[PDB]
DNA sequence: ATGTGGTCCCGTGT
DNA sequence: TACACGGGACCACA
């Protein structure tokens, strides 16, 4: 069941165990969690604490505002 | 054991659910570097912002 | 009702 | 072997 929001789309959850979202990519519907290795799990969580932000998705904001220019070619 | 990584604010898992905004968006760098696993566009987004990094 | 962050168990593959 | 990734289910919460 897809549904329409900023910068792109996003899908009802099917089964009633579980009511998560996930995204349209590229490759179609996606989970939104993802598994980081070991060393770049604790590089990543240090920019988090250096920037004081509760969860990680908030430094992976601010990784990609920060990265713009870069993704943007 | 070992998903767990010794952070500054104690342990911390290494699975972290991005927000619907933020997951589309950093798919999206995933799939435009074509990396297989998303961990390698973290390392990436990261080395690509040193420079903002360094400052606080 | 329906989303949320976040974690556990386990199947599978490096 | 040991470690890794990610699907499914799940709790507490709003």
């Amino acid at each position: 069941e897809i549904v329409e929001v900023q910068g792109g789309h996003i899908i009802r959850a099917t089964g009633r165990k579980d009511r998560h979202s996930k995204v349209f990519t590229s490759k179609g519907p996606r989970d939104r969690r993802v598994r980081l290795s070991a060393h770049t799990a604790i590089q990543f969580y240090d920019v988090q604490d250096r920037l004081g932000y509760d969860r990680p998705s908030k430094a992976v904001d601010w990784l990609i505002k920060k990265a713009k220019t870069a993704i943007d070619k | 054991r070992h998903s767990k990584v010794f952070t500054s604010k104690g342990p911390r898992d290494r699975r972290v659910r991005l927000s619907a905004h933020t997951a589309i968006q950093f798919y999206d760098v995933q799939d435009r570097l074509g990396y297989d696993r998303p961990s390698k566009a973290v390392d990436w987004l990261i080395k690509k912002a040193k420079t903002a990094i360094d400052k606080l």
